[PDB]
């Protein structure tokens, strides 16, 4: 779709990584959930799959799928993904290797497509929450409620707010990349990558370099299988080493920055804010774990801690010049003194 | 002359206090005091904000000994592992087969969350900036401006300049290390960039969230993987952000003292409701009524015909004013005992007039000070229905 | 006798009239979105024994 | 799969409506659920969608499906469905 950031778009190729919970409990696919990002108080993740979905390597379209059988992309329709969570999410929007996508909670994250040689499918656990700004505890907000201003991330796409280091994608596992060059063990690029080769054999290995070859030490499993990016950018993961020597920058923000926006968000059935005579009684009746904590306006702090997902009508000693209740991350009330008693004359035939 | 007054700090409502005048007729000097901040002069310590492990690609020698080089970043977590070795296609990116050792690498790098609604620390110093105050006057009616609350020069704004404090009401509700956080602003004790932990506030301590530097005690402990293939689990205390909805530092805009409520801000606590402030102002001579063209307005008599109890400016009172001359009268109650709501009040002699209040009292046995003639607006007043609504205007508040 | 024994009062079977202080709480129906949530107290059929 | 009780199937249309939940980001479904019947001390689920399912507006089968798109029907098969 938006070229306005084919810095990570653009120049993004399939990333292959090892799947730590598959069909032996290991298998090999491209797919290998790195950074599940569940850090917005809403109910949308971003989530980077190793394989780049997105374009191809052109311009057009984040509904295209392009995961890595070989080094090679098998650029195809989306339609065979399944990003899920714990249940199946909605995608808001793919961009380079990182999709966005309205996913329920979840402690793992799912994915997976049977276009290998095997059931190519990849799980992994990484953690999700969503909670409250403030005040109140909760997972994934209600259905009900008000909505109020969460962090959530974006609805669109080639955005920035914040950026990770994605400096020198290298080395992952593939002997697709490590072919044979008819005697020599021959690093390849996934579509140009400036690669900084060597094996255990005494060669350099540091310098910005394409430079770097080693062919003497021979085998795919003595030699650096590598996409050393600066032109075709992965997002840097654990199942991606770099090169050991110097880094070739590439710091790539993220275009999937958490946001305001109306979440379906945070409040628990409506409080009551009752008074008697310099005291805030406060007849309440939530569904959900609501912190509820006042303070007493005078010079006293009075702080509160208490969790209401129990209807109680509770106490909070109103200071001569009123008291304040933040009933959850609900906005805050606020409570003169003077005394009441709810419209009870203090006498009045008048003078 | 100088108008004194114990006169607390309320939300931006109406509220007055009366200047006692003794050569020239008293006159009234409503200070009502919209908020105050303090702003100590501070530095950014460390933004804080839930972790995310965002691995930057692992330094790797799978050859003898791994290493671990940090690159733009001061800090790598690294840990060797051996009983795997890389499998991904087939084929390794492990180049040595002599050598199967696996170097597992994550370190932590700022949230996205970290820029945007997020914990940002602070060292706090002295304060030094100022508190809106309205003054309505018996000669100039109403001004809503900033004017120091401490010592570097009030600015005189109305026919009033105007001592306030010093630093009463947000005194400074914050300590010497304060997060401040969105809704709820933690004056929180945790330790400078360098050197925090995992469970305590300031696991990730990182200079600015975009910056790529950070000390990260998160307790980030990677696993070894097993069945002959390398991975990278992330295994992390609980966050010293995800506090903050649980475990409570203090959640200042929820247990503020000094009735100030709380925001991400810059160490200011807004909308105060309380002070007691004193508030001590030079008013020019001039702006004062002479006690001959207002009368001495006593053999006066002052009864409610209708008082209100309640910060409700509805309470009214005749008083049978009995002038020796005749004339304009600023009023109010002395500096707060009562708030009154007209500004002047009409004295003739031996005449009638009706002048408007809200009681700070709960019957209002309140003085109203009418321009060199105290007067008990004694009766009774209307229930108090009301104890659920805003930061009063009911000043002598200790009680209202 | 909302949350007790005649929450629910009916006076004739598959009702067309009651008496019902059942402790109905209607809440926001969140997002644009048009349902009718019912928050309610338990019953003399849900539980009591 | 057929239709007699003509009360409630002829003397109805589909009627489009809004699903309370389906995800944090709500789909549009004009089978949003009312009036779950599932208290039924055995495990078995009479639910009402807002559709009009049964007719298409001809005079045989509860074996379509007429749901909302747009103001008009779409009458389709029933068998789409998958109550769980």
């Amino acid at each position: 779709d938006l070229d306005t950031h084919f810095t990570q778009y653009k120049l993004a190729r399939p990333y292959i990584a090892d799947c730590p919970n598959c069909g032996h409990s290991r298998c090999d696919s491209p797919i290998a959930i790195e950074e599940v990002r569940g850090d917005a108080h809403a109910g949308v993740i971003r989530i980077q799959t190793s394989a780049m979905f997105g374009l191809k390597t052109d311009g057009v379209d984040l509904a295209y799928m392009s995961f890595m059988n070989g080094k090679t992309q098998k650029s195809i329709k989306i339609d065979n993904l399944h990003v899920r969570t714990s249940a199946p999410c909605s995608l808001v929007s793919h961009h380079g290797y990182y999709i966005l996508a309205q996913c329920p909670p979840g402690d793992t994250v799912t994915v997976g497509f049977h276009d290998g040689p095997n059931r190519h499918t990849c799980t992994v656990a990484h953690k999700v929450e969503f909670r409250p700004v403030g005040r109140e505890k909760y997972r994934h907000p209600p259905e009900h409620g008000v909505e109020l201003p969460c962090n959530r991330y974006t609805h669109k796409r080639a955005d920035q707010g914040h950026y990770v280091e994605m400096h020198q994608p290298g080395l992952v596992a593939d002997h697709s990349l490590l072919s044979i060059h008819s005697a020599k063990v021959k690093i390849t690029v996934p579509s140009g990558a400036q690669v900084k080769y060597y094996c255990k054999c005494p060669d350099v290995r540091e310098g910005i370099t394409s430079s770097d070859h080693t062919t003497t030490c021979t085998d795919v499993k003595q030699c650096r299988a590598y996409l050393i990016d600066n032109k075709k950018w992965v997002y840097n993961s654990g199942r991606l080493p770099r090169g050991e020597g110097d880094t070739f920058k590439g710091k790539l923000h993220v275009p999937f920055v958490p946001v305001k926006a109306k979440c379906i968000a945070t409040l628990a059935p409506e409080p009551l804010v009752e008074h008697k005579h310099r005291t805030l009684i406060l007849h309440l009746h939530p569904d959900h774990p609501t912190l509820l904590t006042t303070r007493s306006l005078g010079s006293d702090a009075n702080p509160t801690r208490q969790w209401i997902e129990r209807p109680t009508t509770v106490n909070f000693t109103v200071t001569g010049e009123g008291l304040e209740y933040t009933w959850g991350n609900h906005p805050p009330k606020r409570v003169w003194a003077q005394e009441s008693g709810e419209g009870n004359p203090h006498g009045w035939p008048h003078e | 002359y100088e108008h004194t007054a114990v006169m607390p700090n309320k939300v931006g409502i109406p509220y007055k206090a009366l200047v006692e005048r003794p050569g020239y007729a008293p006159v009234h000097l409503q200070i009502q005091l919209v908020n105050t901040r303090i702003i100590p002069s501070t530095n950014l310590e460390y933004i804080t904000c839930k972790y995310k492990t965002k691995v930057p690609s692992p330094v790797v020698k799978c050859c003898g000994a791994t290493q671990c080089t940090s690159k733009p970043h001061p800090d790598y977590q690294c840990q060797v592992f051996t009983g795997v070795y890389p499998f991904m296609w087939g084929g390794a990116y492990c180049f040595c087969d002599t050598e199967n050792t696996q170097m597992s690498e994550a370190y932590v790098e700022r949230s996205e969350e970290c820029s945007i609604d997020h914990a940002k620390a602070y060292k706090v110093h002295t304060g030094t900036v100022q508190a809106m105050v309205n003054i309505t006057y018996g000669s100039v009616s109403w001004r809503s401006a900033d004017v120091y609350v401490n010592g570097e020069t009030p600015a005189k704004i109305g026919d009033a300049k105007l001592i306030i404090g010093p630093l009463s009401s947000a005194w400074s509700p914050f300590d010497n290390k304060v997060v401040v956080y969105g809704h709820e602003v933690y004056n929180y004790d945790f330790p400078e960039y360098g050197t925090g932990k995992a469970g305590s506030f300031g696991d990730l301590q990182s200079r600015t969230s975009t910056s790529n530097d950070l000390y990260a005690n998160t307790n980030l402990k990677l696993q070894r993987p097993q069945a002959g293939i390398v991975h990278t689990p992330f295994t992390q205390a609980p966050s010293g952000f995800e506090r903050w909805k649980r475990d409570k530092g203090a959640p200042l805009n929820d247990v503020a003292p000094f009735g100030c409520s709380i925001a991400l801000e810059p160490l200011r606590a807004e909308n105060c409701a309380v002070g007691s402030i004193p508030i001590s102002i030079d008013i020019p001579d001039a702006a004062f009524t002479r006690i001959s063209e207002t009368p001495t307005v006593s053999d006066l008599e002052c009864k409610i015909t209708e008082c209100t109890y309640a910060s409700d400016f509805g309470g009214i009172a005749t008083v049978a004013y009995k002038s020796s001359k005749a004339g304009n009268c600023p009023i109010h109650s002395p500096s707060g005992v009562a708030v009154i709501k007209e500004n002047d009040v009409t004295l003739a002699e031996s005449g009638s007039f009706t002048f408007h209040f809200s009681t700070a009292n709960i019957h209002p046995a309140f003085k109203l000070q009418v321009c060199t003639s105290a007067v008990t607006c004694k009766g009774d007043c209307k229930p108090p229905k009301d104890h659920i609504v805003d930061y009063p205007a009911q000043h002598t508040e200790s009680f209202t």
